RNA sequence: UGUACAACGGGGUAUUGUAAGCAGUAGAGUAGCCUUGUUGUUACGAUCUGCUGAGAUUAAGCCUUUGUUGUCUGAUUUGU
RNA sequence: CUGAUAACCGCAGCAGGUCUCCAAGGUGAACAGCCUCUAGUUGAUAGAAUAAUGUAGAUAAGGGAAGUCGGCAAAAUAGAU
RNA sequence: GCAGAUCUUGGUGGUAGUAGCAAAUAUUCAAAUGAGAACUUUGAAGACUGAAGUGGGGAAAGGUUCCACGUCAACAGCAGU
RNA sequence: UAGCGGUUCUGACGUGCAAAUCGAUCGUCGAAUUUGGGUAUAGGGGCGAAAGACUAAUCGAACCAUCUAGUAGCUGGUUCC
């Protein structure tokens, strides 16, 4: 049929974007019916109509990563491209000296 | 540089819509009309531009009051009401 | 626009409700011979200049 | 007259792919099968279902497996029918190793 | 309807270069332990060795094949 | 309501032009460059072959500017200690 | 009175169904609508913009494009429901 | 970098995506910086870190209308036997 303002109504009411929303094919021509925001939140609760939950992005790598550089590694002369002062400036490491002293 | 993309950066008015003639002929920093000429006591009209007379002279628009000048002389502007006769 | 005066917004309205077809009895008229609407203004291809 | 005898196969569409651009290595694989089911079970109508579909995107528009175990079927066709009475329909096998494999009549009981 | 032809598979040839997985008083050290040693073990450990001249790919313009599965009379046109 | 490779201007649904606020993870000095999440798209005539000559990228043994008005175009160097 | 004024206005030609419709990495399968679907809609993929966005709003400018129903002769330089 | 500019390839395009764009390469990037909105300056007049440049695709001098059917020793045409 046609089902644009569906998905469009679909997405205001459950929150989540349009790239997250579920019309499945089976049910159609019923999703076709629901033509207001109050017949989606009937075809939301019983099911018709799901969230499609994120797409998982697990900073996990970026754990082991870390974790890594915690023990001392990544810290050669060739995983290292900004100069001396532009990582750990000479200002502020006279800082933290000045002031443990003072 | 001076063609189309000098184009693009058109995004205002010179004019707007003047009260008098109905325009968009009034000059938003010049105060003035620029087709009748408000706010002076006159409507702008030479006899060079003979168009121009022609596009705004009597006889254009409605002739609210004119219209029934002719007319009115035509019975010698008598005032008062018509009797009855018969039928 | 989107903040307006009432004066253009007021010519929008005449030039909505100016935006619309012949009534279909007009060409049913006795001596009719005003075929179509020709004063027809279109968003796209005739900007109204106000 | 049946002719609704399903088989499987192997297609090596390493040499059917060969030197096509990257970003038509995987809708030719589509267009190289239907024609494979063409060669073989002769009909014209072909329908490949989309599990098929995502066995040749797996990895994206370049990475098309060499060989592919596919189980081609032969049907009749229905509901107004087509041009040809029948048709194939090709689904995948979903198998550990798709080399070393033969081609093998299904039978259908 | 044929030592035909094709899709596969096998083999040769070729290219790269030793796969996945398992194991190992191999392993710089470092922790935790106990009879605290005269290889004292357990765990972490890029890598290394054995299986592995393996594994992968091999025709799209490589070679061969008795193995497996199939295909083999549609239209059109023509004469002194 | 759009606020722009379709809602403005450029004769048009024109790879141009026009003012700004928000703005995540990684590598990295970086609001660079590449990859991802929330969000948005998947629109830009398609199919088959893939020869001349092109446009855009590339690679060339030995020599090395001998080319040309001229090493112009390309290559090399390139970060950090 | 008309063959010609790079004559004026209107129409029509050959060229010629040719030049071409090639920037912005990208499409594919199934189902449903429908007379008819590379282009509509939904599901499954594959990707892209990569948060100085192809994301959320607004200033200017446009002016009813906003949203729904029905619809496809015209426009959408192919098609189209 | 963003921004602003526009140097070379005398590259692309050159009946173009565009009446001056595209792609690489490049100048500058914290101030004699860039930009919006308001306002001021108008044609032999403005404004000019000056190129006779810019003054709305026009500029050693704007655009519009009128005198104007300007003038022409110079081109072209000038209709039946």
């Amino acid at each position: 049929a046609n089902l644009r303002t569906q998905k469009r109504l679909a997405a205001s009411v459950v929150g989540v974007g349009k790239r997250k929303v579920w019309l499945d094919p089976n049910e159609t021509s019923e999703i076709a019916q629901a033509n207001s925001r109050n017949a989606i939140r009937k075809l939301v609760k019983n099911g018709t109509i799901v969230k499609k939950a994120v797409t998982v992005h697990s900073k996990s790598r970026t754990r082991a990563h870390a974790q890594s550089k915690r023990e001392g590694r990544h810290s050669g002369y060739g995983k290292r491209k900004g100069t001396r002062e532009a990582r750990l400036p000479s200002q502020v490491v006279w800082i933290r000296r000045l002031r443990v002293l003072r | 540089g001076k063609g189309t993309p000098s184009f693009g950066k058109r995004h205002n008015k010179s004019h707007t819509l003047c009260n008098r003639c109905g325009r968009r002929s009034f000059h938003v920093q010049k105060k003035t009309c620029s087709s009748c000429g408000y706010p002076a006591a006159k409507t702008r009209s030479y006899n060079w531009g003979a168009k121009a007379k022609r596009r705004h002279t009597t006889g254009t628009g409605r002739m609210r009051y004119l219209k029934h000048v002719s007319r009115r002389f035509k019975n010698g502007f008598q005032t008062g009401s018509a009797s009855k006769a018969s039928a | 626009a989107a903040q307006k005066s009432f004066r253009i917004k007021q010519k929008m309205a005449k030039a909505k409700k100016q935006n619309r077809p012949l009534p279909q009895w007009i060409r049913l008229r006795t001596n009719n011979t005003i075929r179509y609407n020709a004063k027809r203004r279109n968003w796209r291809r005739t900007k109204m200049n106000i | 007259l049946k002719d609704v005898v399903t088989r499987e196969y192997t297609i090596n569409l390493h040499k059917r792919l060969h030197g096509v651009s990257f970003k038509k290595r995987a809708p030719r694989a589509v267009k190289e099968i239907k024609k494979f089911a063409k060669l073989h079970m002769g009909t014209d109508d072909v329908r490949l279902a989309p599990e098929l579909n995502q066995a040749i995107w797996k990895r994206g528009v370049k990475g098309v497996e060499y060989r592919l175990r596919l189980r081609i079927s032969r049907k009749r066709n229905e509901e107004e029918d087509a041009k040809n009475p029948l048709f194939s329909y090709v689904e995948p096998v979903l198998v550990a190793s798709a080399k070393g494999l033969q081609t093998v009549v299904v039978e259908e009981d």
